[PDB]
């Protein structure tokens, strides 16, 4: 601690993704909802809005 | 930093806000994403690195 | 015999579908839909994609 800051340190941690090319396991705080059949809906699919 | 640690994280549900909400989190900066958009998707093949 | 009205047909065939094959092509953005590109990005980036 005697070091200035630039000097002191820092704790990183880094996150990697691949987006939607796979099927989706890890969601967010979305709730979900019964689908339609032949009805013009709009969806969200695990991404695919 | 040599000998660094990654983790894989699976089946889980992904809440950010305990995480972006906490003080001493007081850099977020992503790039093949916006930092506000993370809740609004859903994600696989996730890992982090410590 | 009559390959010449054939060809009209197959170059407006050909015209109109290269036109489908090229929204394949991300033109150096994020990926080539819309709705992804609004769903992950910020505004300012999302608008210049």
């Amino acid at each position: 601690p005697t070091y200035g800051v630039g000097h002191q340190p820092y704790r990183v941690v880094v996150l990697s993704f691949e987006l939607l090319h796979a099927p989706a396991t890890v969601c967010g705080p979305k709730k979900s909802t019964n689908l339609v059949k032949n009805k013009c809906v709009n969806f969200n699919f695990n991404g695919l809005k | 930093v040599y000998a660094w640690n990654r983790k894989r994280i699976s089946n889980c549900v992904a809440d950010y806000s305990v995480l972006y909400n906490l003080a001493p989190f007081f850099t977020f900066k992503c790039y093949g994403v916006s930092p506000t958009k993370l809740n609004d998707l859903c994600f696989t093949n996730v890992y982090a690195d410590s | 015999a009559l390959g010449k009205l054939q060809d009209v047909v197959n170059h407006n065939a050909q015209a109109l579908n290269t036109l489908v094959k090229q929204l394949s092509s991300k033109f150096g953005a994020i990926s080539s839909v819309l709705n992804d590109i609004f769903s992950r990005l910020d505004p300012p980036e999302a608008e210049v994609q």
